[PDB]
């Protein structure tokens, strides 16, 4: 996949 | 002691394997207002939430709150020993969570002991916010549109305008576009696009047989909230990560 | 000369998906009586005893007693290619079986002929004897217990009492435990508490849509029998070794 | 430009699935008069024959003749992705292919845009003969046929006579014989009895639910041809080689 | 599992 | 026992 993901901890 | 009865076993058994295949172990957090799970995902990515109000249990007793660390396999196949029409009875006290199946339809008594474990997990907290579109729409035919883009690709790149709302994904067979028109319901403010893995929402829409219906609240760089009302018990909300673009 | 032709075809497609989980290899004793099977599992643990009374047949002709030694996966895989309404005939001479499968609703006519082995196996015969307690109840109900108590344990333990029965298992999950209340009837005469493998239980409830009740023979330092009686035809009957308590 | 749209999506559902199985790459070639294609498979022993006439579109149009590389299973995936009563258009210009998916019970539209390929394979011409033997029966009937002596053997041996048609196997655990009567109906002109390899007449039987009759067209050391008829559409034809006896 | 079997022969 | 000729040899 192209782009990645940040850690739902990030948001929260 | 803590006891409360589901005249409606099914809820609970929809309700595992809604959760199940995204998480393994949760905390089950019960207190005098009702049972709610709040756990991450392996890949810290995605998050759930369950709120299963005491209002929607024939009988609810909580004399002091408690934190269960159960294992949501074990949970499952036990919960599986219970017949589609069973009323449920979770009884615990302040080691082991006991489930009780009455069987409607027979003069049988279903009675488990599951052990309980330690959970020292990552505690997170999300403050309910506004989002910038809010899509209500069938649960089913959100499912199969899921479903159907991950023939396509791996990503879905929701865009939600006044018109209607458009999930597409691309992949090496080509490229798929999904183009839904206003039950099909937008409580838009600002237009949104995102883009989420698929992998992901197909782990949520596991809840489907929880609601007909199925509502989707985005906000730019922010996660998606994914809820499932139950049926006014409470809901099962799935918060995804959106892909860094 | 043996020919017997049987109406209901699928009362021996269910037969044969009964016997091929647990047995090979069997011996297919004939007589002017009907149609007698006697075989101990791969494990010599348990026991499947199969009658078939020649008054169940439309046609019964048996000149000389024959003893067929049958793959019963090749004849179980002969029998799916019999229609579940099909007139089944069963002819064989004193090398081969020949399976006659005659359509209802068609003007298709199939003729099969499996080859047959010599089988040199263990015989044992069983004493019909009286038990402790002997507990009738609907064969899907049985079915159920045993597929349930299987995903907590690996042993069953069936205490039965006057009140009712009762099914227990445990695991490293937790417990398990089913009680039955006295359509379910319990002919007790002592009260017994036996340990038996669900393995082996889950092996006898594939005989569950030949009868829609099941009997337990228990009797304390000996086998189990879990009976299906087919359609006053005859009965299937599984005998369980019990567990070293 | 090319738009083609059909009313029963199901038709191209089903006509992919039927073909998916035995080949992963063929050449659609549009024209004025409709939709052909004719490939043979991977181990070059059947050839498949699709025609879907124009008249069986409710929009045909054809400005150039083209001829599109399509993987049949990119095809086949994007297919999925329609409802079983969705209006399916083709639309290509003289790059790629455009699917678009109407959905009749909700206001919901599908795009899929697949990507084409260059496809430098055999192009085999089959003349039009008249066969020694043509059987018609229910496709229902031939796919269970082929399913049950599969059990049995690996190939069939398909005899044609005035009173029937008879279908033979024989492998390790015995032989079988499906003896079928003149709905069957038999336009013979000479006995045939040819031999075919039963995975590919499986393969065959994928087009089941395209017709509730198939028709068998035999004449002696030439391929075997099992006709599927579409819907006064069209039609989707199978070869098999028969078998060096 | 913790308790064994006896074979079917030794009753039969 | 039996192989078969290629599709291509009748046509």
């Amino acid at each position: 996949d192209k782009s990645g993901m940040k850690s739902i901890d990030t948001f929260f | 002691m803590f006891e409360a009865r589901l005249v409606q076993g099914s809820i609970l058994k929809k309700v595992l394997e809604a959760l199940k295949d995204l998480i393994n172990e949760a905390c089950w957090d019960i207190s005098s207002s009702g049972v709610n799970l709040q756990s991450m995902d392996s890949s810290h990515v995605s998050l759930v939430q369950l709120t299963l109000r005491s209002e929607g249990f024939d009988t609810y007793r909580c004399d002091r709150n408690l934190a269960m660390g159960v294992n949501l396999t074990s949970m499952s196949k036990i919960l599986k020993c219970a017949g589609n029409e069973d009323i449920i009875t979770l009884r615990a006290e302040d080691d082991t969570l006991a489930l009780v199946f009455e069987a409607p339809n027979q003069e049988k008594v279903s009675d488990y002991e599951m052990k309980l474990m330690d959970l020292d997990v990552e505690q997170l907290g999300i403050p309910e916010q506004e989002y910038s579109c809010v899509v209500k729409m069938p649960s089913g035919e959100f499912a199969r549109i899921c479903r159907d883009l991950s023939h396509i690709g791996d990503a879905v790149v929701i865009s939600c305008a006044k018109d209607g709302v458009k999930f597409s994904a691309s992949g090496e067979l080509g490229n798929g576009n999904i183009k839904l028109s206003q039950a099909v319901t937008i409580e838009m403010n600002e237009p949104v696009q995102l883009t989420f893995a698929l992998r992901y929402l197909n782990f949520f829409t596991k809840a489907t047989p929880l609601s007909s219906t199925v509502t989707l609240s985005m906000s730019a760089d922010v996660p998606l909230v994914v809820e499932y009302k139950i049926a006014d018990m409470g809901h099962l909300k799935y918060y995804l990560a959106p892909k860094i673009e």
